[PDB]
RNA sequence: GGCACCUCGAUGUCGGCUCAUCGCAUCCUGGGGCUGUAGUCGGUCCCAAGGGUUGGGCUGUUCGCCCAUUAAAGCGGUACGCGAGCUGGGUUCAGAACGUCGUGAGACAGUUCGGUCCCUAUCCGUCGCGGGCGCAGGAAAUUUGAGAGGAGCUGUCCUUAGUACGAGAGGACCGGGAUGGACGCACCGCUGGUGUACCAGUUGUUCUGCCAAGGGCAUCGCUGGGUAGCUAUGUGCGGACGGGAUAAGUGCUGAAAGCAUCUAAGCAUGAAGCCCCCCUCAAGAUGAGAUUUCCCAUUCCGCAAGGAAGUAAGAUCCCUGAAAGAUGAUCAGGUUGAUAGGUCUGAGGUGGAAGUGUGGCGACACAUGGAGCUGACAGAUACUAAUCGAUCGAGGACUUAAC
C-alpha cells in the first residue's frame, strides 16, 4: 500500500456497497446500455471470489442459468453496478469457492447463517 | 528474497532452528557470515515472541525452538530462557537484538566467518 | 479460447449435439477463436432425426466459452462450457431455437437473430 | 572438441594477465597496530571499533 | 515539443466518465528545472537541459554544484536534454511542471526497461523450443549457427546474453489525469522500467 | 547424366526439428503498358526482393493427393544450408520370415518385424560482459552523430453509392472512416499461471512425559487457497502522417529530319522499392568531436631534459544492499545515514488462533473476535550492521597564426 496510490484513487471508491464475503448470495443490479436505453439487469448469484485491494479489488458471482453455470467478475467499485443487495449470508470455510464449479443441485447448496 | 544456504527447504529450516537455539543458549556463536545474516531475522522474531510473553506467543516459539537445556544448574530449557532472561533483557530495546562481527576466512574452505551475539 | 480439435456443445435444435473445430476463420495463422467468432466444424454427435447430420462440415458461431470475455468496464463473463450455434453464410441459425444463456458480445458481432432467440443474454 | 594447435608460451602468458591475486583490503588496527581486514575483528588482539571482543 | 522527467511510482486503474476501466501508470514528476540552454551558436544544436529530483549535498560534487549555480537550484539526480522545443519559451532556472500536459494529450514515454540478466534464446529472442520428448535432446538451444559455406557465423545470429536494461520508447500513450498538487501524471497503459526508475514523458513525435 | 580433378591414415548419407540467410525467373501486397480491358473479374508483359507467404488427413518420406483456410499459400541457392545443434521413421551390418531365384552356401533398388547417433571448445567466428591504455593537465556531468542495427506485412466492414458502368445479372475506381489477423516492443493495474521460509484443512507414524497444543518424516506427505517476483493465454502501444530523389510508365516544350517525335538541349510527373522521416546503439569516428561545471600551478632532486614525492578537484578499496547481477559491471547508501535487517503501523493473503466459557453422551458446534498467523510489498523508526582507516588521482610538449 503506497499511500500515494490510495490517495489518487480514493475519490472513485464507492461508499454505498454492503459488507459481503465469499459464500454470500448477492443481487448485483448491473446497468446495461443496449444502444439508447440504460436498463438494469439483475445478476443474482453466490460470491465465489473476492481479490485485490482498493480500486483494483474485484469479485466474482456465480449462477446457474438455463442449466449452464455463468460467472461474472466485477470491479468492486465499478459505477456500472447500480446497487448490491445481500440476499443471503453464507456459511463457508474458505475465501475462494472454486469447488462450487464442479458441483450442482444439493451438493452446490450453501448453509445460511 | 531470502538465502537458501545450499540446503533444501527442510534442511535449511532445521539448521536455522538449531542455530536459533544455539544463540539463545550460548548468547554468542561463531558461524559463516551468510548463516549469521539469515539468523538475525529468525532470532529477533523469536525474541519478539519472548517479549510478548503470552501463552500463544510461547507456543509459536515452542514450534521453532529446540528442546535443549539452556542452564543445567537451574534445569532451564531454551524456550524458558527466551521467555525469562532474554525477554527481560530486551524489554526497552525496540529491535536489533543481535550484532554480527566479521572474523575473516577459515582455513579449510576460505569461508568468511562471523560472530553473532545477543546485544 | 477455441482452436482446431476443440469440441463444443451445440446450443440449438439444429440436430448437431457435438462439433469438432476444423478451422478458426478470419486470418492466416489465426490460432484461437473466442465468443462471437465463426468456426468451421464437423458434426461428431447428432440427434437422430434433426436437420444437421453426423459428419457434415458446417459453420458455427461461438456463443459460450470457459475462457469467457473481458468488457471495457473491467468486468468479465465466463461459462461452464464451450458452446456454439450452427449458422448459414448470412449468420442466421440453422436451428430454430437456442438453448442456455449467450454473451452480449454476439450483438456487437452482428448475431442479432441468435441474441433474439436466446432465453437469456448476459 | 580438442585444441587444434598447442598454445604458445606468449598466448598462455597473455591469458594469465588477469589471473592474479589482489592485495587484501587491509588497514592498521587502532588498538594493537597490526594489519587487519577492514570491517573485521583484529585476529591479533581481538578488538573491533575500540572494543575487546 | 514539450517534456518532463519523473519517477515511475507504479500502476493502478481509473474509471472514466463513461464507466470504462483504464489501467494507468502513475509518474511522480516534482518540478523539473531548466539547468542550461544549448544553442546553435555555442553548442551546434538547440536544446534545454532539464534537471529533476533534488539530491543531498553530500551526494553532490563541486562540478555538479557549479553547473546548477546559474539555475539557482539544488544539485539534481537526473539530468536530460529535450530537443525540438521552443527556446524562447524557456529560461535557465524556470520550473517545468506536470501541468504543461493536460488530460487527453498524446505522449511518448521513454525509460530503461527492467533488467532480466543472462537469458537464453527462447526468452531473449522469442525462439521456439525443440521437442520435449520423441527422443529429443534439443529443448532450449538457439538453433543452427548457419550454413557451411561461409566458414563462419554471420553477424546477427541471435544468442543468449544480457536481456533488458535497454532504453525503450512507448509511443502514443494518453494522459488520463494531471494532479498538479501531488505532481503526478496518470498515463494510460504501461511504460518501461522498474518502480522508482527515471521516466521521460514527451509530447508524441508522430502527433 | 557424362568425366574421375580434391577427399578412402573417414569430407556422415534421405526426411523432419531448431536457426536462418541470399537470388529473382514475383505467389501476395505497391506502380504500370497492351487487352479478344463495359463493370465486377481476368489474361499477358514491364518495374519492384520492403515485408509477408497457414493448419490438418495419408505416407519414413521429399513429392503428391485430399480436408479446411489465406492477401498469398512463390521458385531456387547456401556441402540437394544446418547430425562436434537435435531426431533417426527410411536407406545401409549382425537375428528372423515371405515371395522369388539358386543343387547349395546364399541372393534380391522385392517385401516384412527387430536393431548402441561418441566428443569437457584451443583458435577464428557469433552473442553478452569486464579490465587496460589511448584520446598533450587532472576531474564530474550533459551531448553532436560519422557510422551501424531495428521496423517495413495485410484482411474485412461501413461510407462515397446501389452512384459510374451495364439490356439485365451484377457492380467499381479515387477518397473518407471503423475494426481485425499475423508479427513486434513494453508492463503486471486487470484476467489467469507459478509462487519448496505465506495461511488453512487432512492421513499414517514418531517425538516434545501425559491431556490440550505442537515439531519430524512420508514428492512441499497430500489437499484447498495465495503475497512479492518472474510471467501469457492478460493489458497497453507500434508498423502513423509525410518529405526528397527515382524505376517501369505517362508527359510538356523541342530540333536533328519545313513534318512528326517524352530527348539530343531544356522542363515535369511517377512505386509497398531507394534516401530520410519512426525506434535503438554509437567519438577505439586513433578523423578519439562538442558544451557546461570543478581543481590550480605544490615539494624535491638534476646543468637542463626529465624523474621522484606529497596532494587538489575527484574516484576507489572495504562495507550495507537491489530497481542491478554468472563474475566483474550498474544503481541506491555508508552515521548531518533510512542502504539492509529488526521494530512499530499498514497493505495484501489466509479465513476465524490459542486459552477460556457455553451447548452436546460424543464427534463437534457457538461465543469471546473478520480473530490469529503472515517470505519477498508500503511507510515510519538509528535498535543492529554500513567502524577505524587506506590507496589512487593535475601542475598541463613544441611550432605557427590571430589577439
Ligand atoms: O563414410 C563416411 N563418410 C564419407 C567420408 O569418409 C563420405 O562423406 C560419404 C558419405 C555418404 C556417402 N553415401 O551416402 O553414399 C558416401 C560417402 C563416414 Cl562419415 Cl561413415
Ligand atoms: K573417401
Ligand atoms: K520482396
Ligand atoms: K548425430
Ligand atoms: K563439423
Ligand atoms: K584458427
Ligand atoms: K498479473
Ligand atoms: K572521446
Ligand atoms: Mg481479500
Ligand atoms: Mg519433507
Ligand atoms: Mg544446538
Ligand atoms: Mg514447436
Ligand atoms: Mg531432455
Ligand atoms: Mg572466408
Ligand atoms: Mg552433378
Ligand atoms: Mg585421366
Ligand atoms: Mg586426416
Ligand atoms: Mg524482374
Ligand atoms: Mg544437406
Ligand atoms: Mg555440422
Ligand atoms: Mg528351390
Ligand atoms: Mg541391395
Ligand atoms: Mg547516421
Ligand atoms: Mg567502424
Ligand atoms: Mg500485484
Ligand atoms: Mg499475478
Ligand atoms: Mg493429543
Ligand atoms: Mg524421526
Ligand atoms: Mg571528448
Ligand atoms: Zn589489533
Amino acid at each position: 500500500m503506497q499511500k500515494l496510490i490510495e490517495d489518487i484513487t480514493k475519490e472513485q471508491l464507492r461508499t454505498d456497497l454492503p459488507a459481503f464475503r465469499p459464500g454470500d448470495t448477492l443481487r448485483v443490479h448491473v446497468k446495461v446500455v443496449e444502444g439508447n436505453r440504460e436498463r438494469i439487469q439483475i445478476f443474482e448469484g453466490v460470491v465465489i471470489k473476492r481479490r485485490g485491494g482498493g480500486i483494483s479489488e474485484t469479485f466474482t458471482v456465480r449462477k446457474i442459468s438455463y442449466g449452464v453455470g455463468v460467472e461474472r467478475t466485477f470491479p468492486v467499485h465499478t459505477p456500472k453496478i447500480a446497487k448490491i443487495e445481500v440476499v443471503r449470508y453464507g456459511k463457508v470455510r474458505r475465501a475462494k469457492l472454486y469447488y462450487l464449479r464442479e458441483l450442482r443441485g444439493k451438493a452446490a447448496r450453501i448453509k445460511e447463517i | 528474497s531470502y538465502r537458501k544456504l545450499g540446503r533444501t527447504s527442510a534442511q535449511r529450516k532445521a539448521m536455522l532452528r538449531d542455530l536459533t537455539t544455539d544463540l539463545i543458549i550460548n548468547e554468542r556463536i561463531e558461524t559463516t557470515e551468510t548463516r549469521a545474516k539469515e539468523l538475525r531475522s529468525v532470532v529477533e522474531k523469536m525474541i519478539t515472541l519472548g517479549k510478548r510473553g503470552d501463552l500463544h506467543a510461547r507456543r509459536q516459539a515452542a514450534a521453532y525452538i529446540r528442546n535443549e537445556v539452556a542452564n543445567e544448574e537451574n534445569n532451564q530449557d531454551a524456550l524458558q530462557k527466551l521467555f525469562s532472561d532474554i525477554a527481560t533483557r530486551y524489554e526497552e530495546r525496540q529491535g536489533g537484538y543481535t550484532r554480527i562481527m566479521k572474523l575473516g576466512p577459515r582455513r579449510g574452505d576460505g569461508a568468511p566467518m562471523a560472530i553473532i551475539e545477543l546485544v | 479460447m477455441i482452436q482446431q480439435e476443440t469440441r463444443l456443445k451445440v446450443a440449438d435444435n439444429s440436430g448437431a449435439r457435438e462439433v469438432l473445430t476444423i478451422k478458426v476463420l478470419g486470418g492466416s495463422g489465426r490460432k484461437t477463436a473466442n465468443i462471437g467468432d465463426v468456426i468451421v466444424c464437423t458434426v461428431k454427435q447428432a440427434t437422430p432425426g434433426g436437420v444437421v447430420k453426423k459428419g457434415e462440415v458446417v459453420k458455427a458461431v461461438i456463443v459460450r466459452t470457459k475462457s469467457g470475455a473481458r468488457r471495457s468496464d473491467g468486468s468479465y463473463i465466463s461459462f461452464d462450457e464451450n458452446a456454439c450455434v450452427i449458422i448459414r453464410d448470412d449468420k442466421s441459425p440453422r436451428g430454430t431455437r437456442i438453448f442456455g444463456p449467450v454473451a452480449r458480445e454476439l450483438r456487437e458481432n452482428n448475431f442479432m437473430k441468435i441474441v433474439s432467440l436466446a432465453p437469456e443474454v448476459i | 572438441a580438442v585444441p587444434f594447435r598447442r598454445t604458445s608460451k606468449m598466448k598462455k602468458r597473455l591469458r594469465r594477465t588477469h589471473f592474479k591475486l589482489n592485495v587484501p583490503g587491509m588497514t592498521e588496527c587502532p588498538s594493537c597496530g597490526e594489519m587487519k581486514l577492514s570491517h573485521r575483528v583484529c585476529k591479533a588482539c581481538g578488538s573491533y571499533n575500540g572494543k575487546d571482543i | 515539443t514539450k517534456g518532463i522527467l519523473g519517477r515511475k511510482i507504479g500502476m493502478t486503474q481509473v474509471f472514466a466518465e463513461n464507466g470504462d476501466l483504464i489501467p494507468v501508470t502513475v509518474i511522480e514528476a516534482a518540478p523539473n528545472v531548466v539547468l542550461q540552454k544549448k544553442t546553435a551558436e555555442n553548442d551546434g544544436y538547440e536544446a534545454i537541459q532539464l534537471g529533476f529530483d533534488d539530491k543531498r549535498e553530500k551526494l553532490s560534487n563541486k562540478p555538479e554544484k557549479g553547473h546548477v549555480a546559474k539555475a539557482e537550484t539544488a544539485p539534481k539526480r537526473f539530468v536530460k536534454e529535450l530537443r525540438g522545443v521552443e527556446m524562447d519559451a524557456y529560461e535557465v532556472g524556470q520550473e517545468v511542471k506536470v501541468e504543461i500536459f493536460s488530460a487527453g494529450e498524446i505522449v511518448d514515454v521513454t525509460g530503461v526497461s527492467k533488467g532480466k540478466g543472462f537469458q537464453g534464446a527462447i526468452k531473449r529472442h522469442g525462439q521456439s523450443r525443440g521437442p520435449m520428448s520423441h527422443g529429443s535432446r534439443y529443448h532450449r538451444r538457439p538453433g543452427s549457427m548457419g550454413p557451411v559455406d561461409p566458414n563462419r557465423v554471420f553477424k546477427g545470429k541471435l544468442l543468449p546474453g544480457r536481456m533488458g536494461g535497454e532504453q525503450i520508447t512507448v509511443q502514443n500513450l494518453e494522459i488520463v489525469k494531471v494532479d498538479a498538487e501531488r505532481n503526478l501524471l496518470l498515463i494510460k497503459g504501461n511504460v518501461p522500467g522498474a518502480k522508482k526508475s527515471l521516466i521521460t514523458v514527451k509530447s508524441a513525435v508522430k502527433s
